[PDB]
């Protein structure tokens, strides 16, 4: 019907070609497994909103600044910079993306190859949303930090909502999602805690900048939920997990012979003791 | 949830008996759409002969209205010589009902009228269990005898959202107002002694720390707020509780550093968050599909939330 | 697997009746405390407290 | 025959792979009968009783397989 | 009537949404689009909760054509997912016993065999 004015405002033609995939979806009759053509039209819109976000990203790789993304300039373009569009996280553009993720309701009833292509697609989209939140957080200055640390919890509770969604999905894409919102402590650290691999959380802290001060503040916050010596089957390889999740000065005496420190804590425990006389 | 118990209908409010009833089990009251159930709970953590949770319904009272708040009387005893169950309820009809039972055939209730708006909260405000304090959308805090006579009335500046008796100090009533003001009243002098102000609004719930009577905790807006008296009228701590509106705040009865908060019932699953003051994040995050009421067990580090036809219990590792 | 009785050796060694703590070297006393810690960890794996008593939540 | 009738009441009482196994045993027995057992001995009384026992087994295995799938879920 | 039902639909109180929508049918008898939307919402929440009988009852009350068939389909997908096959056998298909049978058959012989205890 026209386009020159819907280009200055093309952002609106994405929140509505979603509301027209939903009113098409109401008539998709795709409740039972028999419906199919109608789960093919919901994917055709998912492909176009996706490659439209691919185009905003590669046009932010074709920079002109000799400081902002030197690659693509007078320097080698064989290695692109952060594949983010440097989008500021719109509260209607983001909402239509977190709407079409929850059209993971189709992958419940769909042929096996089809459920993977829409999953690779919803992965491809979410790896543009987590990239634009990362680019915006990087730009924040040191003062007004209270607003910066609250925007972090908001993205971290969404990488944490993009994760239960892919806990039913293929974990061949988890390796990619974890690297995409990279320098990832929240995901990889909760993956090392749901399993019996504290050989992994040791290998994570072995090759890291400050991940020890993060894992205690992150692991301590999540203590009793993830990595708990009672949530893990701590007696097997999960006691190999328990060895590093047991990570402390009382133990310090056993592994370092600090008798004087052991005496102070042993007396402190003796004083609080009320339950058992023998103890 | 560590434990789950099925209920006949939706649980609108749930309260553990905070008093000693002389039984081995902990008494629990929960309010439905038209009834109040009194139950005994025993947990594996109290008795090694119990596998998980032993839940026994003791009595069901027909209420006829949606129960919004429940208050236990200090006189409540299950002793075989003179069993006495007494509790008060507020409902959607703006009335208070006092229930009295011998756990046998004698079941009496009295209706108290005089609030012109919805009652938001009520408590027994005497060690002897003779007096009830109530607060509501009529901008009043009212004191009642068990005879339903109004003994006192305090005019509030906004809707009263929560009321609590002071655990050690005689005559001190706490009243939390929706606009962020917490007032303390002396019931002997009928005067306001002091106020606190919250940085956020609306203030939705406030509770006393029973283990440290200098601490008050509340929820206002999205945040939980702690004050330490008499040091300041300003919050000592203020941190996020929920992403969208906090509803209930309750202190643990066994630990002065542990408390639970609930999110507002809505389109999102109501989250329960258990906090420890030494931690910047909740130590436990539970999900209840739609739940109202939050109460702590008297002795165990255990909290209960009512939900859709279920009670959900979370044990916190200390 | 009598791990509770391993911990009672601390009460026996510390007893003023026999003064057994006076005959241990500093190295042996450290080794005893390490061995007692190993038995206490095995009690925790059995869902008992560090002293081998009932645990209440 | 003898052991097959015992399996009969056993099946009759109030995993999916185990249920399939028993079915296979029954079918093998029946094929052996078609060949080794003489036409005279083939014509005996328990045939109808054997078929009812086999239908009960198929029903228990089907429901048992569904229960196993639920457990796997 | 549409609003109070929507408020009940939010907070997540499906029993009260059913009670209020039943009252609202008395007043807004002429209205049929809001009634269809509210009854579709009641159907969805009963189905999500696993209240199969109440979901079926809600589906039969939908004003717009053929939403009953929609309640019938998603249903078999999720019942087969809950491996709760015994209940599904007990629940005879309402009138169209052969409709259900055949729709089921169709979807099934149309998909694969490496994802379906559906033939099971």
């Amino acid at each position: 019907t026209a386009a020159d004015v819907y280009f200055r405002e093309v952002s609106q033609m994405e929140i509505i070609f979603e509301c027209l995939v939903d009113k098409e979806e109401a008539d998709l009759e795709s409740t039972s497994i028999d419906s199919v053509e109608w789960a093919n039209i919901v994917v055709n819109v998912n492909t176009i909103l996706k490659d439209m976000l691919h185009v905003a990203c590669q046009y932010r790789q074709s920079k002109n600044s000799l400081y902002k993304n030197e690659s693509g300039i007078q320097e080698p373009e064989h290695v692109p910079w952060t594949a983010s569009s440097g989008t500021a996280g719109i509260r209607s553009v983001v909402t239509r993306q977190h709407g079409i993720i929850l059209k993971v309701y189709p992958q419940a009833d769909s042929g096996l190859r089809t459920i993977l292509i829409e999953q690779l697609a919803a992965l491809l989209n979410y790896l543009l949303d987590d990239y634009v939140t990362q680019l915006k957080s990087i730009d924040k200055l040191a003062n007004e930090e209270r607003y910066n640390i609250l925007e972090m919890e908001y993205a971290q509770k969404r990488s944490e909502l993009l994760s239960p969604l892919l806990i039913l999905g293929q974990y061949a894409w988890a390796s990619n999602l974890a690297e995409k919102y990279c320098d990832f402590d929240i995901l990889v650290q909760i993956c090392e805690m749901t399993d019996n691999q504290s050989r992994l959380q040791r290998y994570m802290t072995l090759f890291a900048e400050q991940n020890f001060s993060d894992f205690l503040f992150r692991w301590y916050l999540e203590k009793g939920k993830r990595g708990k010596l009672l949530s893990q089957p701590a007696s097997q390889h999960g006691q190999l997990a328990a060895f590093l999740q047991a990570h402390l000065s009382w133990l310090h005496e056993l592994n370092s012979q600090e008798f004087e420190k052991a005496h102070r804590t042993l007396q402190t425990l003796a004083n609080m003791e009320t339950r058992y006389f023998c103890k | 949830a560590t434990y789950t118990v099925d209920c006949e209908d939706y649980v609108h409010v749930v309260e553990f008996n905070p008093f000693d009833s002389g039984e081995a089990g902990s008494l629990l009251a929960y309010g439905g759409i038209s009834y109040v159930v009194i139950a005994s709970c025993r947990f594996q953590e109290e008795d090694s002969t119990v596998e998980g949770i032993e839940f026994k319904t003791l009595k069901t009272f027909h209420h006829g209205e949606r129960v919004v708040a429940i208050a236990w009387s200090p006189e409540t005893r299950c002793d075989a010589l003179l069993p006495l169950l007494r509790f008060a309820t507020a409902a959607g009809d703006k009335k208070i009902r006092i229930f009295t039972s011998d756990f046998q055939d004698k079941n009496e209730y009295k209706v108290i009228e005089g609030h012109s708006g919805y009652i938001n909260d009520l408590v027994f405000c005497s060690p002897e269990g003779t007096d009830i304090a109530s607060v509501g959308d009529d901008h009043t805090c009212r004191i009642w005898d068990l005879d339903g006579k109004q003994i006192a009335m305090f005019i509030l500046r906004s809707p009263g959202m929560s009321v609590a008796w002071h655990p050690e100090g005689a005559f001190k009533l706490m009243v939390a107002e929706k606009t962020g003001t917490i007032r303390f009243y002396d019931l002997t002098t009928h005067q306001a002694i002091l106020s606190l102000e919250s940085v956020q609004v609306p203030l939705m719930s406030a509770d006393w720390c029973v283990r440290n009577t200098l601490r008050i905790g509340a929820v206002a807006g999205n945040d939980w707020i702690i004050w330490e008296m008499p040091r300041s009228s300003y919050p000592q701590d203020n941190k996020p509780a929920h992403a969208d509106r906090a509803r209930m705040f309750r202190w643990s009865k066994c630990n002065e550093n542990v408390f639970a908060t609930t999110g507002y019932p809505g389109k999102m699953k109501s989250q329960i968050a258990i906090h420890h003051l030494a931690h910047p994040q909740p130590i436990l995050i539970g999900t209840a599909p739609v739940g109202s009421g939050l109460s702590w067990h008297r002795r165990l580090p255990l909290c209960v939330v009512g939900g859709y036809r279920k009670l959900f219990f979370w044990l916190t590792e200390m | 697997k009598q791990y509770k009785d391993c911990l009672r050796l601390a009460d026996i060694v510390s007893s003023e009746n026999q003064k057994l703590y006076t005959v241990f070297s500093k190295t042996e006393m450290r080794n005893l405390l390490q061995k007692l810690r190993e038995s206490s960890l095995m009690l925790l794996d059995l869902q008992l407290d560090p002293l081998g008593y009932e645990i209440q939540s | 025959l003898t052991l097959l009738l015992d399996a009969l009441p056993l099946l009759e009482q109030k995993s999916a792979e185990q249920t399939y196994e028993l079915m296979r045993c029954l079918e093998d027995r029946m094929a052996a009968k078609l060949e080794s057992t003489s036409p005279d001995e083939i014509q005996k009384q328990d045939s109808s009783i054997d078929n009812t026992k086999v239908e009960m087994l198929r029903l228990a295995l089907a429901r048992n397989l569904a229960r196993a799938i639920v457990t796997e879920g | 009537y549409n609003r109070v039902l929507r408020l009940l639909e939010d907070v997540g109180l499906p029993e009260l949404v059913i009670q209020l929508a039943t009252i609202a049918i008395g007043e807004a008898s002429d209205d049929w689009r809001s009634q269809a939307a509210l009854r579709t919402r009641i159907f969805k929440h009963h189905l999500d909760m696993g209240h199969n009988n109440q979901a079926y009852d809600a589906l039969t009350q939908i004003p717009d054509p053929s939403r009953q068939l929609d309640c019938l389909r998603q249903l078999v997908v999720v019942l087969c997912e809950r491996s709760q096959l015994q209940d599904l056998v007990e629940f005879p298909y309402v009138n169209l016993h052969n409709e259900v049978v055949g729709i089921i058959e169709s979807r099934a012989r149309a998909v694969d065999l490496m994802t379906h205890n559906y033939y099971e």
